């Protein structure tokens, strides 16, 4: 449906086979099938149509907000609180779309999981790499702040793993 | 409705000790020299339709010989109808 | 579309609706248990359906 | 079973342990050694996705039994002919294992016997 | 249930019943108010015996301190039909 | 936010200036016409606070416990309407004064911008209490009661004042907003821990933490119903708000001192869950378990992570609710057999059932049934412990078993069996005792479709 | 149940106490009914052996190694009509048991339906009140002074009296009021 | 409070107690829905005993049949395409040792 | 006429709601509802795209 | 919603017609199909294949040689 | 440990209900019983198994359960089998419907409680798993077959023990018309279901002779000692009995002291130290 | 003969099997005697204030009245500190938090040190 976009939450082309009759005894599957749409689906899609023509009677629009880029904690005086209040108010929304960012990747794992059925192990190795690389991502910034996360403990924590990074690639290139 | 009808019991001179293992728990008292003074209550137990009793086999082979009879008649019709 | 998920849903759902009906006056009177016998029978013969789908 | 009683009761080293089997090289027996071969491929079997412990060299009769049970639905006794065909391969399978079993204990009784000989060459 | 409404008059004639069945009483000597230990000459093992009868017969025991002092066929109905809340 | 302050502050003049034979009824429908003012602060943010004025500020940690406070009011009114019948106007004016004191006073406690305006209005809400419990409460030692339940606070409480003082000459500033955008961490030296001791142990004290849980059930017990509602439902969240917003400075100590609070926490609701099972009295029975589910709501404060307050928040709005409708169960068993012991008044399902049904639907509420908010606080707390420490399962396992337990025993005693012989003065039970229960149900089971609401700021 | 027990049980109360319940647990160990009849006669057999012993010592030394014996051979699951304290339904409608005075609480509207039984139970109240005045000075001059003795209950001995205390042994909800 | 005579008319039949007589200091604990002294036919220390025994030969024939495995003559299952290696876990892009089941 | 109007009252009434509520507004989100990709055996055609899978290995039939 | 039964006090119970036919019918229907199933499928019971005896295979087509050689 | 504590809880549940009396635990025991042996075949890792194991086992012993209520319903709420008689004649559609449970749940060629009993025992035996689990659920199966005979000899065989007063009755069509249903449930269900779905695991299409055979002897070795030592208890011969019928009658003597031991220890403190 | 019941603390002797009511004298006699005596004057005073038609209220009972109080409110008045007193006060209030708090303790070393190492494989860890 166009609700979604499809790249976001890819699907397969989901290919189905033909019906291959091997006797002649009428299956029930088809005739209750038919007796189902004839006395369910024609009234729900009817019901339907008399919805959908009452709301293209009337039209309305929302728009989704946009936010402006805003000076980080990094860009901040020690003391000053305006440009320390709006680089929390920045790095908290950045919080909310990164939850939401692996909200998306574990939807995609567990469809594919459910959708690929008994070869799930196999057929979905992209989907967990994908998963494990956000996560990991994820961990790398947020794991361990706790209650009263801030943009500047973050920071922190940050500057604290790029020290062990940077002085593990000296010792590399030293040793 | 409810089960007014005005039953009656039967006649104490019917139930005896007579016919029922409890005529021989009488003559194995009576090899020491006792007597049961209730033997004619129980009796009952053993007078009417409860007199019969059946097997073990008999009871697990509850409808054999009709379904016996229909598997006869089913097979012999099966292969009467597959030998065409 | 594809009765499998309304049929099995629905199965649920009708579970539920003398759940909803004891309030009613139906709870006070002596056909409540026919009521709710008839419902999970229809109940068991509307999820035979899936069953045979998912056979 | 008797292998139980035989080995528990018995001698330790004189039959096998199932979880190490084989500890001979394939060949040794016979250079021969034919190998095991195949009816079903990767993709039409991983669209079987039949299970991972049911993806054995049966398979190929599992994929037909499974082709009668879907489209002679209503009549769930159709086909029983590749019913008998899957249960032959597996029994042929079984054999094969059977086999292997038993052509490990004799192997290695054979090594024991010739150890024993060796060993009683040195003492002579 | 589907249990009759038992009257006085089915648990006296159930008790004369069994009272008839023992043999160590003679039928046509016991009466409703036949006393046990003086009237028939029986002994308390007898009594106590009689009580068992009453309590395979009615399908509840009596309690020993009241099967101990119950010496007639009418106090028993009594009792019992006081137990069992009998209208007539 | 002065749009809920000023209609409270009215209230007095509403029940003062009313006629003698209509005092209940107009506090009661002005009371709910306010609680329906209060439910506008539900709609909270992502960001930072909704901050009205420099002196009064709402967070969506602090809006549901002000929904709760605000929706209590009616229901202690209509709880007290009863045992209040032979008092003369002038003492019933005063009792309905003290209860909108005290409501607004937690009112003013749940905003407080500031913390010393925080401390003062949290000790404030301890006098209008104590006058409700020292002078319409029943038996003598009603005063001994009140004098634990001042005095305990106030030992926890006069060096918190010190450790505040002394912050705003070092800090400079007491302000939620400052100190949290300005926040240090402390270093561990022995006046760091002297000053994390001071800062917590005010609100350790009125938790109740289990060394120091001495006071409530003799308070509960002795209290009238208004009394005992209050303080179950509310007085007792005031110390798990004080932790949850001073706990931000005394990072990163916090780890290190945590630990006996933690052990103490963690052994003491086994303690008191099992005391639960050998009690001859209601209300003290209902008295430790909100001590046991308030030791769970200490140990989620102390682990400080964002599951941990979420779901210490959720815990202590159901606590609050099932707590205040046990304790309007036992005081209708009270009114009627003037005994407040378990074992005389019994088999009371065949005399009065639809309070039998009351009775079960509590119980399973305060058993932490699922999905119920109960539940769902005790299993984020449990998530986050196990966090914490694989080996704390054990604890929260065992911890549920003998709630479950002494949950269905206090059921069976008061509603199952035969009912006691000698009893006849029990009459059915009155509309008003229903819609009291009513009142009490429907918003739990309201509000697990809507978990959101009660999950604090870390949702 | 309904008569007081004694001060104490005499050694033929104990003797058929114990004869009654090694019969009942004999019973419950031979399940047919000719073993059950053949073991209780060979039982009462061994029983009446002892019957005309005159020691009290000897009394005392027997019925005693009865009761180890027994205590040794009870059956440990024995058979319990389903009403009796240990049976399946001992107190299964107990739960149906309400007391009389709840009547006196039925609103008006209710009492509307059903007003001869109402009218009835006027008049039960009213022989309540008075046959209560009278047994009080009844059972006042009765009793033994310095308190009762035994608690059995006297009878009425006047004409228009009521036995002492009948209220609530008379008005006994049922034994299966549903 | 289970073993009380339950034949006497009692004030509190279920409960099992008169108006005016002492109370036991842990009636709470025996009220006839929790733990009972009850007399039992077979002795305490001998059901002890006889449960800790069963319980105790259990674990040990367990663990000793643990020791023993019983197992059928056949070698282990032979599966095709490397022991199922690209269907089991993936891992594409290594190429594992081959592996050539036996014909037999 | 009970049968009849119970029939309609307590199962055509909620499987039409449940359907409705299920085609256009649960599966209106994405992974709402998922599928099992069904079995695809060799022979088979698709009625998406016509192509026929490739027959098998032709293993020698005997018993 | 049944018949009216009286009760008999030390005689056999009154005993509808019906409900013996019907009695009797299941349990003849019931040993008809086990009856059936077996006829059915004689060899699935019993086994669809023979066990081989292992000690009956040659050492040919086992891979064995006589001990000299290996 | 999943296939330890299935072994152990079928043994000991049978155990128990080869010596109880009332009709209503006898079942629960096997019910018990069952559910061990269903985590018996999880431990053997057969889950579809198991499943179909409680797609049968719900059918019959439903159908168990129903015919005892039916027989408690009759002889005016007496649940002791000590008190019940000769039931084959005098109420003979509860009998029919009991013996077909009976055999089915046992488990037997083309009934309902074979294929779940059959491929359970046989898939058991063809696995790596302990030797002990395989003693005890063998074990197991003899005293189902020993419990089920106990049942049916006790109940519907002798000579009536009830009280004279006679109220049996059955001609009520709701209880023929649902012990009915699920009688074709537990004839047919397990041959249709079998059939019908795909299937799930490898199948035991090899096995000796005398292995293949096992559960049909055993059940028939159970069958056969247990009627035989039931059939002595007609001799006019008493003895007391042994001290493993009081640990079996007593439940292991499991309830008493862990109904008693820790209540009584815990209730205690939570008064004197708490 | 036959094996003696011992009797314990949760099965406790049988009413038959007491040697002591086989003991009999006239002192135990008169002592039965006035213990019914003392039930049956309890029994009268419950009746009497039972069958009344006035009163419509809880029997008040003193025995349930000192139950209650001897449990609750009489503790601490009666309380004398004694060596067995305190050591079993310290011990069951004292021995189990230390106790729980060494547990916890050791387990949280073990677990940061597994993290300071870097082996502890905290993938998908990523709600605290
Ligand atoms: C008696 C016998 C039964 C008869 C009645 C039968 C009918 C039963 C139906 C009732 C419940 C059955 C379940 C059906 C649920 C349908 C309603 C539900 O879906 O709505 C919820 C809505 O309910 C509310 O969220 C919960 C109410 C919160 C309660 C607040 C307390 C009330 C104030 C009282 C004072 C406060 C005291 C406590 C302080 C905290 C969840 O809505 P949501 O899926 O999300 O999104 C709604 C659509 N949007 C997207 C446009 C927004
Ligand atoms: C009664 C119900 C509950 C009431 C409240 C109970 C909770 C409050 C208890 C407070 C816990 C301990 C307080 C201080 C903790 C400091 C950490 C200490 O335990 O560890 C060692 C501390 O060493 C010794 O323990 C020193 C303290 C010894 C003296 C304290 C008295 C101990 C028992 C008294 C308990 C009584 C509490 C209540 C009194 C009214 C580590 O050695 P060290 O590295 O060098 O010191 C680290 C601290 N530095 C960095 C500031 C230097
Ligand atoms: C560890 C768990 C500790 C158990 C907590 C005990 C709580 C004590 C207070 C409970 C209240 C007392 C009560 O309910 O009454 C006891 C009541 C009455 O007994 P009846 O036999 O029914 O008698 C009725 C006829 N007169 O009986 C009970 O319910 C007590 C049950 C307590 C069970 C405790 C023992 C269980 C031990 C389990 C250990 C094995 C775990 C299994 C591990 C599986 C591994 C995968
Ligand atoms: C429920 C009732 C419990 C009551 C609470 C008891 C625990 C509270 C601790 C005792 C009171 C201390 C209040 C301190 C207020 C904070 C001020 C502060 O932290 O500043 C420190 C001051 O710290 C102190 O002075 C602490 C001294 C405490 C003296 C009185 C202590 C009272 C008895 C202590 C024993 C009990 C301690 C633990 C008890 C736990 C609760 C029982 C720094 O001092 P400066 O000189 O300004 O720094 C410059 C050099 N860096
Ligand atoms: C399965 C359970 C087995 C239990 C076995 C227990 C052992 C049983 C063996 C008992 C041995 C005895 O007789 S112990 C003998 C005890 N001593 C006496 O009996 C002396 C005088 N007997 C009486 O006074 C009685 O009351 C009497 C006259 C009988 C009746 O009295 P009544 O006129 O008022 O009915």
């Amino acid at each position: 449906p166009d609700s979604w976009d499809k790249d976001v939450y890819p699907e397969p082309p989901r290919r189905t086979p033909a019906p291959a009759p091997q006797t002649s005894l009428p299956n029930p599957v088809t005739y209750l099938t038919k007796i189902f749409d004839l006395l369910v689906d024609r009234p729900v899609t009817l019901a339907r149509e008399f919805i959908e023509q009452q709301h293209a009677k009337n039209r309305y629009y929302y728009y989704h907000r946009e936010f402006r880029r805003v000076p980080d904690i990094t860009e901040c005086e020690e003391k000053d609180i305006l440009c320390m209040f709006e680089a929390e108010m920045q790095w908290r929304r950045d919080y909310k779309v990164d939850q939401e960012i692996v909200n998306i990747i574990q939807e995609r794992l567990k469809a594919c999981q459910q959708r690929e059925g008994e070869s799930y192990r196999q057929n979905c190795a992209k989907e967990l790499e994908q998963f494990t690389q956000v996560s990991k991502a994820f961990q790398d910034r947020y794991s361990d702040l706790g209650a009263h996360y801030s943009a500047r403990k973050c920071l922190a924590k940050q500057k604290q793993r790029m020290l062990a990074e940077r002085k593990a690639a000296k010792e590399a290139a030293a040793a | 409705e409810h089960g007014h009808s005005k039953m009656e019991l039967p006649d104490y001179k019917q139930w005896k000790i007579e016919g029922t293992p409890l005529e021989t728990v009488q003559e194995k008292l009576a090899a020491r020299g006792l007597r049961d003074p209730w033997g004619r209550n129980e009796a009952w137990r053993y007078s009417g339709g409860f007199a019969n009793n059946v097997s073990f086999v008999g009871a697990l082979l509850k409808g054999f010989k009709w379904g016996f009879a229909a598997f006869v008649v089913a097979v012999g019709a099966e292969y009467y109808l597959e030998s065409q | 579309m594809n009765p499998f998920a309304s049929l099995t849903l629905t199965t649920l759902t009708i579970l539920t609706i003398p759940i909803m009906m004891s309030n009613s006056n139906i709870y006070k009177t002596n056909l409540y248990p026919n009521y709710v016998k008839t419902t999970v029978s229809y109940a068991f013969t509307l999820s035979l359906v899936p069953l045979l789908m998912f056979m | 079973g008797a292998h139980l009683a035989r080995r528990y009761l018995g001698d330790a080293s004189k039959e096998p342990d199932p979880l190490r089997m084989p500890t001979f090289p394939p060949d040794y027996g016979f250079p021969e050694r034919k190998e095991r071969e195949m009816v079903a491929t990767q993709q039409e079997m991983n669209d079987a996705q039949l299970m991972l412990q049911q993806r054995d060299y049966c398979a190929h009769y599992l994929i037909q039994l499974l082709k009668c049970k879907r489209d002679s639905f209503p009549n769930f006794l159709a086909c029983k002919h590749e019913q008998h065909d899957w249960d032959y391969c597996e029994h042929l399978d079984y054999v094969k294992r059977m086999k292997e079993f038993e052509r490990e204990r004799r192997l290695l009784q054979r090594k024991k016997r010739r150890e024993q000989r060796e060993a009683e060459m040195a003492r002579g | 249930s589907d249990a009759p409404p038992l009257t006085l008059e089915a648990i006296k004639d159930r008790v004369l019943y069994v009272l008839k069945l023992y043999d160590k009483i003679d039928p046509e000597k016991l009466s409703v108010n036949s006393h046990f230990m003086k009237d028939l000459g029986l002994d308390s093992l007898d009594q106590v015996e009689i009580i068992m009868a009453m309590e395979d017969e009615f399908g509840f025991e009596i309690p020993d301190i009241d099967a101990e002092k119950l010496m007639c066929p009418q106090e028993i109905v009594d009792y019992i039909a006081d137990k069992k809340d009998v209208y007539e | 936010m002065l749009k809920i302050i000023i209609p409270t502050t009215m209230l007095l003049p509403m029940t003062w200036m009313s006629k003698h034979n209509m005092i209940w009824i107009n506090a009661t429908v002005h009371s709910l016409l306010i609680s329906l003012i209060s439910l506008s602060l539900l709609n909270q943010l992502g960001e930072n606070s909704l901050n009205f004025s420099l002196t009064f500020f709402s967070d969506s940690l602090s809006a549901p416990l002000l929904v709760l406070t605000t929706w209590l009011l009616p229901l202690m009114l209509m709880a007290s309407q009863s045992h209040l019948s032979k008092e003369t106007t002038t003492r019933k004016k005063l009792y309905i004064t003290m209860l909108i004191l005290l409501q607004l006073f937690l009112i003013m406690t749940f905003t407080a911008t500031e913390l010393i305006l925080f401390y003062i209005l949290f000790e404030a809400t301890l006098v209008p209490t104590l006058i409700i419990i020292t002078r319409w409460g029943n038996q003598t030692e009603r005063l001994n009661a009140g004098l634990y339940f001042l005095f305990y606070t106030l030992a926890g409480s006069l060096p918190l004042l010190v450790a505040l003082v002394y912050i705003q000459n070092t800090t400079g500033s007491l302000n939620f907003l400052i100190i949290h955008y300005w926040s240090h961490p402390l270093s561990n030296s022995w006046s760091n821990i002297f000053m994390w001791l001071a800062c917590i142990m005010a609100f350790m004290v009125k938790m109740p933490l289990y060394g120091l849980h001495l006071w409530l059930p003799k308070a509960h017990v002795e209290a009238p119903i208004a009394g005992s509602m209050v303080l179950a439902a509310v007085l007792l969240k005031l110390g798990g708000y004080g932790m949850m917003r001073i706990t931000t400075i005394l990072n990163p100590l916090t780890n290190y001192m945590a630990y006996p609070f933690l052990m103490l926490s963690m052994w003491g609701m086994i303690m008191t869950s099992s005391i639960c099972l050998r009690q001859t009295d209601l209300k003290s029975l209902i008295a430790y378990s909100s001590v046991s589910h308030m030791a769970l709501v200490i140990v989620a404060i102390m682990i400080q992570t964002p599951w941990s307050f979420m779901g210490a928040t959720a815990l202590m709005i159901a606590h609050g609710l099932t707590s205040s409708m046990l304790f309007c169960l036992a005081n209708t068993n009270y009114e009627r057999v003037h005994s407040r012991t378990m074992i005389l008044a019994r088999g009371l399902q065949t005399l009065l059932p639809l309070m039998a049904t009351w009775w079960l639907v509590a119980s399973l509420t305060n058993l932490a049934l699922p999905p119920s908010i109960n539940l769902i606080g005790e299993l984020f707390i449990i998530t986050a412990s196990f966090s914490w420490s694989n080996i704390t399962i054990i604890l929260m396992g065992m911890n549920m078993m003998i709630t479950a337990l002494y949950s269905l025993y206090m059921l069976i005693t008061t509603q199952r069996g035969k009912y006691t012989h000698h009893i006849n003065n029990i009459k059915p039970s009155f509309t008003r005792e229903n819609a009291l229960m009513a009142l009490h149900i429907l918003p739990l089971l309201l509000l697990t479709l809507n978990p959101k609401m009660i999950l604090g700021p870390l949702y | 149940a309904f008569s007081a027990p004694a001060a104490y049980l005499t050694h033929q109360q104990k003797v058929l106490r114990l004869y009654k319940r090694a019969l009942r647990h004999l019973e419950s160990w031979c399940v047919h009914r000719d073993k059950y009849r053949y073991f209780a006669c060979l039982m009462r057999a061994r029983f009446d052996e002892h019957k005309n012993e005159k020691d009290m010592v000897k009394a005392t030394q027997l019925l005693r190694q009865a009761e180890e014996e027994f205590w040794y051979g009870q059956h440990p699951q024995p058979y319990i009509f389903p009403e009796s304290p240990g049976g399946t339904s001992y107190e299964r409608y107990e739960c149906y048991k309400v007391p009389e005075w709840c009547l006196d609480d039925w609103h008006p509207s209710e009492k509307a339906m059903y007003p001869d039984y109402f009218a009835k139970r006027e008049q039960w109240k009213r022989l309540r009140r008075e046959s209560w005045e009278r047994e009080v000075k009844q059972l006042q001059e009765e009793t033994p002074p310095g308190g009762p003795r035994t608690e059995a209950l006297p009878p009425a001995r006047k004409e228009g009296d009521l036995p002492p205390l009948w209220w609530h042994i008379v008005t006994r909800p049922r034994e299966r009021p549903m | 409070q289970q073993e009380r005579d339950p034949w006497y008319d009692w004030d509190h039949p279920d409960l099992r107690l008169n108006w005016g007589e002492p109370i036991h200091w842990d009636l709470d604990m025996y009220i006839r829905n929790r733990v009972d002294t009850s007399p039992t036919p077979v002795s305490w220390n001998t059901m002890c005993k006889h449960l800790f025994g069963f319980v105790a030969f259990m674990l040990f024939m367990f663990w000793v049949g643990e020791i023993y495995p019983s197992y059928q003559p056949v070698g282990p299952k032979q599966y095709p395409y490397n022991d199922l290696y690209l269907e089991r876990g993936g891992d594409p892009t290594k190429e594992p040792e081959p592996v050539v089941h036996y014909e037999i | 006429y009970r049968h009849s109007i119970f029939a309609v009252t307590h199962v055509l009434i909620p499987v039409w709601i449940i359907h409705y509520y299920l085609k256009y507004h649960v599966t209106a989100k994405p992974y709402t509802v998922v599928e099992r990709k069904p079995r695809i055996f060799p022979g088979d055609t698709i009625l998406e795209t016509g192509e026929v899978i490739p027959l098998m290995k032709e293993f020698p039939d005997q018993h | 919603g049944g018949v009216h039964i009286e009760p008999r006090y030390r005689q056999f119970p009154q005993l509808t017609r019906s409900q013996l036919i019907q009695a009797e019918f299941f349990s003849a229907t019931m040993w008809f199909w086990i009856l059936w199933r077996f006829w059915h499928d004689s060899d699935a019971v019993l086994g669809h294949f023979p066990y081989p005896d292992p000690s009956q295979w040659t050492d040919e087509e086992l891979g064995i040689l006589p001990d000299d050689e290996d | 440990m999943t296939l330890c504590l299935g072994a152990i809880t079928t043994l000991f549940t049978a155990l128990c209900a080869i010596t109880q009396n009332d009709i209503k635990k006898i079942v629960a025991f096997s019910t018990s019983s069952q559910l061990g042996l269903m985590m018996v075949t999880i431990g053997i890792n057969q889950p579809h198994l198991a499943f179909l194991h409680i797609c049968m086992h719900a059918f019959f012993k439903a159908m168990l359960f129903m015919c005892s209520g039916s027989i408690i319903h009759s002889l005016n709420d007496e649940q002791d089998i000590r008190k019940m008689g000769g039931l084959y004649k005098a109420m003979p559609f509860t009998t029919t419907a009991l013996i077909i449970g009976s055999l089915a749940l046992t488990g037997m060629p083309y009934l309902t409680g074979f294929y779940s009993k059959d491929l359970i025992i046989e898939a058991v035996n063809m696995s790596y798993t302990n030797a002990w689990a395989l003693l005890m659920t063998l074990i197991a199966t003899s005293l189902t077959a020993a419990y089920s005979t106990r049942i049916i000899f006790f109940a519907f065989l002798g000579k009536p023990r009830f009280p004279p007063l006679v109220l049996i009755n059955e001609n009520n069509p709701l209880l023929i018309n649902s012990i009915k249903r699920l009688l074709i449930g537990s004839i047919f269900a397990g041959f249709i279901i079998s059939n019908n779905i795909p299937p799930m695991t490898v199948p035991n299409t090899t096995m000796p002779l005398y292995m293949k055979m096992t559960a049909l002897i055993v059940t028939i070795m159970g069958f056969m000692l247990a009627l035989e030592l039931n059939n002595t208890t007609y001799y006019l011969k008493f003895k007391y009995p042994s001290q493993t019928y009081k640990f079996s009658n007593m439940l292991g003597y499991y309830p008493s002291i862990m109904h008693r031991l820790p209540t009584y220890h815990n209730l205690s403190m939570s008064q004197k130290s708490a | 003969s036959f094996p003696k019941y011992k009797p314990s603390r949760l099965a406790t002797l049988p009413a038959t099997l007491d040697p002591a009511e086989y003991d009999i004298s006239p002192e135990t006699r008169k002592a039965q005697a006035e213990r019914l005596a003392i039930r049956s004057r309890l029994k009268r005073e419950y009746l009497l204030q039972y069958n009344d038609p006035n009163r419509l209220g809880v029997i008040e009972d003193p025995a349930l009245i000192r139950w209650t109080y001897a449990r609750s409110a009489n503790i601490y008045p009666n309380f004398r500190p004694t060596p067995k007193t305190s050591l079993l006060g310290a011990l069951f209030g004292i021995g189990p938090l230390f106790f729980w708090y060494y547990v916890f303790k050791t387990d949280r070393d073990k677990k940061e040190k597994l993290i300071q190492e870097g082996k502890l494989d905290q993938t998908f860890n990523i709600s605290y």
